[PDB]
């Protein structure tokens, strides 16, 4: 009657998790692939989209650390630090 | 070390006079007809049978199982020094009652018992008992010596010379001394600072231990020479009891220790002042810690960042160098809270200034560190360049706030800025002036993320006797330097800490590192063991040195990581990072002539081991913070000898290659080049220990030979404890201080555990002025983990939540249920390792401020 969506599988195959465990601020994959948008995994990476300029990857531990790491400031979205765009 | 620069006992005329008295019948006797008994004290005249000098004994029972003995002259030519500002309060007394009396003896009962004091009149003696158990005797060997003040004007009694330095000694011989006997005690500790073993040695065939704050260049190991600080507190431990002796005297003091059914005798000998001694009768070591803390206060609660990693050297070149070092930590994923600025940062060693080439824009440099959520520490010493263009000098010269010579002129000696004068920190107006100099308007270029380091505060004087101030220099109230020496550094530390509090309007907690110290210095910040050397034996001695300090209330201790002098080989530097990462004050520091040793300059294998040690420390910050809160509230040491936790285990009494942090972690850092294993003693009958890396369980009591690699830090968690960690290691502690906690529950053989957690904003006095903090108790028994409040007065608005629970020694449950008020019952997923019996509870998601329970079904 109603077809269900498939779960998330870690990029390293270590687990299959519901999509509510993706960016849920808890590390479920040994490669950090379930948490690209948070600080939850010790070996994850956050992508600075830097719209208009060169994109950069930073350590997950620098997401919401209160420090401006991306020139576009997208790494600081719920820390209290408001980063200015400095990509130019 | 150049030993010819420092006096041995024979070269200190008062030590030579005092130590020449040997055991025998004391010439002092109490005159029982002069005895007076009040509610607070007993007073009685004592007389020297030959010279007929009259003294007054003031004997007091005190609340919390202590006795105070004060002896002074009945009719002195001039007052004797009594140590100020060390005692935090006038100790509450306990009534002494006459329960026995004859023509040569008076037996006094303390309050309603069980303690008693026997005063023998001839020869003068005091015996302290609990019921029928003799705890200690006073003057049992007849070594009491009170040199009365003679008419101001044999060899060295009056004018005295040491090398080319002349002491005019206007008041002549005035030394005081007294012996104490400890029946049943064979192990004694404390009286720092000495580069020596934790369990103090007998001094019979050599020098006594010396307490005289001194700058000792290239100090050597396993000897009793006086180092930079002095805490005149000695602890005695046996299987049956703990006792403490606190000798409240600020003058040069020598301590003799002898052994003799087993018994230890202690003799104290001080240049001047009165005899003022506190006997702390325990009975447990924790009772002694509380007793001493009631007298001199507790460890100041460090701001969280100061428990992180500190990077220093003499010197970072300039702003660019500081910013490259800052960037180096982030480019190599190595955390660091503070970068330090040694004496080359100032304008020609004029303190409170900046070199205009090297540091032209200190506020901009501080803003850059603030953007990385890091701090800076600037060195400020208590010697002021003699320079009419230097505002600090002109104000202190104009207000007469310098220490003076006898002829009334301002004392001038040689130090880092060349000709320099020494502010009189014993004067309260000088301390007020100093504190106000830290205001943001006075100390130009400073900001709230700039903290302070007080060095050379013995005080160190290059052309002075023993590299210190002349004995006959004059201080506030007309006291001589000899009277006050050992509290000069403490006053520098106190006034700097107050300056950092005041500049913030009383909101921010200070951070001040001090080289010199005394009883009560724990109230003002951190201390370190001075100029150690880049050698394996100096890495090893960091444990007994900081343990000796912990026992006498100075919990915030450390030694320079890598050694101050010389260049450590990379293996030694790695092992030092591992040792330092498990010690209270954690700073890498190095002398001017050393090669650079920022941790990313080493080969990748060494960088990785250092990063691992830094990650371990940072993750344990909630545990370190909680131990420090416990030290702040109770006076209990952070870093502990194994005998403090295992008082009846006689095999632990001299252990100094291992130590405990609180009651939960046992640390045995690797401290030999090329070691492939370590011998770890895991104590406790019916106790279990978990290797924190492998989760392997070990039953006590046993000596285990554990294999190690370069990256190994032998650490064991005790069964029965719960350790909180921040598993998300970020670049500094400010970055982590709002993050979720992981609880590490190590189950005892009875399937139980407990642990506490202190949290606040990380840096203000709001925990005390507004009760803005949390103190949680985690407890496990049966099949339930519970979080409850350990102090309901504390509330805190915080986003901190419990992200994980790691349970060591647990079987696999069928279900895991979380209950917390305000939420529906939750089912948690889990992972279990049958080989290690390690259970991981996924994402509880509960606020650390809430009560909750996790049931294993
Ligand atoms: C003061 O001393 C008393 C007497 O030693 C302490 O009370 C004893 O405490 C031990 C535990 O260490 C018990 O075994 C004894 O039964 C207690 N004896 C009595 C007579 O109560 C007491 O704890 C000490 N108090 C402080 C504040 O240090
Ligand atoms: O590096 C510090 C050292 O840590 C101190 O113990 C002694 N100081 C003397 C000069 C310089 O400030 C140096
Ligand atoms: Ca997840
Ligand atoms: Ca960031």
């Amino acid at each position: 009657f109603y077809e269900e969506s498939k779960p998330f599988t870690c990029l390293d195959g270590t687990a299959t998790i519901p999509f509510d465990q993706v960016n849920d601020d808890y590390c479920d994959c040994k490669d950090g692939s379930d948490e690209p948008g948070t600080a939850a995994c010790p070996n994850g990476s956050f992508h600075c989209t830097n719209t208009g300029y060169k994109p950069l990857y930073i350590l997950s531990s620098r997401v919401n650390d209160g420090v401006c790491d991306c020139c576009d400031g997208t790494d600081e979205y719920n820390s209290g630090t408001v980063c200015e765009n400095t990509c130019r | 070390v150049d030993r010819s620069n420092f006096k041995t006992c024979d070269e200190s005329s008062f030590c030579k006079r005092q130590r020449s008295i040997r055991p025998g019948l004391s010439p002092y006797r109490a005159l029982l007809d002069t005895l007076q008994l009040g509610p607070d004290a007993l007073t009685v005249h004592l007389i020297h049978e030959v010279t007929k000098v009259l003294l007054v004994l003031e004997l007091q029972g005190l609340q919390k199982n202590m006795t105070r003995i004060r002896i002074d002259e009945l009719e002195p030519r001039r007052p004797r020094y009594r140590v100020p500002d060390v005692l935090v309060a006038d100790p509450p007394t306990a009534r002494l009652s006459v329960s026995g009396r004859d023509d040569n003896s008076v037996e006094l009962t303390v309050a309603e018992g069980p303690y008693k004091i026997i005063l023998t009149a001839q020869p003068f003696r005091l015996d302290l008992l609990e019921d029928r158990s003799l705890l200690l005797s006073v003057n049992a060997r007849g070594l009491m010596a009170f040199e009365h003040q003679r008419a101001p004007r044999e060899p060295g009694a009056w004018e005295e010379t040491f090398k080319t330095h002349s002491d005019s000694k206007p008041y002549g011989p005035t030394s005081v001394g007294l012996d104490f006997s400890l029946p049943g005690m064979e192990h004694v500790y404390g009286i720092p600072e000495h580069a020596d073993s934790l369990r103090l040695k007998v001094t019979e065939g050599g020098e006594p231990y010396r307490l005289y704050n001194l700058d000792v260049f290239q100090y050597e190991l396993n000897n009793p020479m006086a180092l930079y600080g002095s805490v005149p507190v000695l602890l005695a431990h046996s299987f049956h009891r703990d006792l403490g002796i606190f000798w409240l005297n600020a003058a040069e003091t020598w301590v003799d220790i002898s052994s003799n059914t087993p018994q230890t005798d202690i003799r104290w000998m001080s240049e001047s002042g009165i005899i003022d001694v506190f006997l702390m009768l325990g009975p447990s070591v924790f009772d002694v810690f509380r007793q001493y803390a009631s007298l001199t206060g507790t460890q100041a609660l460090p701001p969280l960042f100061s428990l992180g990693y500190h990077q220093s050297r003499w010197n970072y070149r300039d702003e660019a160098d500081v910013l490259e070092v800052d960037q180096g930590f982030d480019d190599h994923n190595m955390p660091c809270d503070v970068i330090w600025l040694d004496i080359e940062h100032a304008d020609g060693k004029r303190y409170f200034t900046w070199d205009p080439t090297r540091f032209p824009q200190p506020l901009n440099m501080l803003e850059h560190l603030a953007s990385k959520r890091r701090k800076l520490v600037a060195i400020v010493d208590p010697h002021i360049k003699v320079d009419s263009g230097y505002r600090v000098h002109e104000e202190l010269r104009n207000h007469g706030l310098y220490v003076k010579t006898r002829d009334g002129s301002d004392y001038e000696g040689w130090c880092w800025p060349g000709s320099a004068s020494y502010p009189d920190f014993t004067n309260p107006r000088m301390r007020a002036w100093w504190s106000n100099m830290f205001s943001f308007d006075n100390y130009e270029g400073s900001a709230p993320n700039l903290y302070v380091w007080n060095d050379m505060n013995e005080p160190s004087v290059f052309n002075g006797p023993e590299v210190t101030m002349l004995k006959d220099a004059v201080h506030y109230g007309g006291w001589e330097h000899r009277d006050i020496h050992n509290i000069y550094g403490l006053y520098v530390h106190m006034a700097t800490a107050d300056g950092l509090i005041q500049r913030s309007g009383g909101i921010e907690r200070p951070f001040v590192l001090s080289r010199a110290f005394f009883s009560g210095s724990q109230r003002f910040g951190a201390v370190w063991t001075g100029d150690n050397t880049a050698e394996w034996d100096h890495l090893k001695i960091s444990i007994p040195m900081c343990l000796s300090l912990a026992l006498v209330g100075l919990s915030f201790c450390g030694a320079d990581v890598g050694g101050f002098f010389k260049n450590p080989e990379p293996e030694l530097l790695v092992r030092w990072y591992q040792m330092g990462a498990y010690q209270p004050f954690f700073r890498a520091h190095a002398h001017l002539d050393t090669g650079r040793r920022e941790p990313w300059l080493l080969a990748s294998q060494y960088q990785d081991a250092i990063r691992d040690a830094l990650f371990q420390r940072y993750s344990l910050l909630p545990f370190w913070y909680t131990l420090f809160y416990q030290a702040h509230k109770e006076g209990f040491p952070v870093m502990r000898p194994l005998w403090v936790q295992y008082p009846e285990d006689m095999s632990t009494f001299s252990i100094e290659d291992q130590f405990m942090l609180g009651d939960a972690l046992l640390i045995h850092p690797v401290s030999d080049a090329g070691a492939h294993g370590v011998q770890v003693y895991l104590p406790g009958q019916e106790e279990v220990w978990y290797d924190i890396q492998s989760y392997q369980k070990h039953h006590g009591p046993q000596t285990l030979y554990l294999p190690v690699t370069l990256s190994s830090i032998p650490v064991f968690q005790r069964g029965g404890t719960i350790v909180p960690r921040w598993m998300r290691v970020r670049r500094s502690s400010d970055c982590m201080k709002d993050d979720p906690i992981t609880l590490f529950v190590a189950l005892s053989p009875q399937g139980t555990a407990q642990g506490e957690l202190f949290l606040d904003d990380g840096h203000t006095f709001n925990y005390q002025t507004r009760h803005e903090f949390l103190l949680r108790r985690f407890s496990f028994s049966g099949s339930t983990l519970v979080s409850s409040s350990a102090d309901p007065k504390g509330h805190l608005e915080t986003p901190i939540w419990i992200e994980r629970v790691v349970i060591m020694g647990a079987g696999k449950p069928a279900a895991v249920v979380l209950q917390t008020k305000g939420s529906p019952e939750s089912r948690l997923s889990f992972q279990h390792d049958p080989e290690t019996s390690v259970l991981i509870l996924r994402k509880p998601g509960v606020s650390v401020a809430s009560d909750w329970s996790i049931h294993l079904r």
